[PDB]
């Protein structure tokens, strides 16, 4: 709930470490939920540095 | 130069892929009803035009 202002926007740099992208689209709690370029579904057989 | 502005259409919709040579002239609303859609029925009403 602590979240900075928009100018001064935190950075948080995830690596290294195996992500799961179900939760993120299986969730009501978000509102507004847009991916571009990639299709969410296919973000868990994608992988990226 | 015309003021038909709503007589041109075109679609976004997926998962719809189509072999050579056929037509789908079915409009519906999307309404997944189940799980891929935010796991609510009636939301994520895409227009298919």
């Amino acid at each position: 709930t602590r979240f900075a202002s928009v100018y001064a926007w935190n950075r948080k740099r995830i690596s290294n470490c195996v992500a799961d992208y179900s939760v993120l689209y299986n969730s009501a709690s978000f509102s507004t939920f847009k991916c571009y370029g990639v299709s969410p579904t296919k973000l868990n057989d994608l992988c990226f540095t | 130069k015309v003021g038909g502005n709503y007589n041109y259409l075109y679609r976004l919709f997926r998962k719809s892929n189509l072999k050579p040579f056929e037509r789908d002239i079915s409009t519906e609303i999307y309404q997944a009803g189940s799980t891929p859609c935010n796991g609510v029925e009636g939301f994520n009403c895409y227009f298919p035009l």
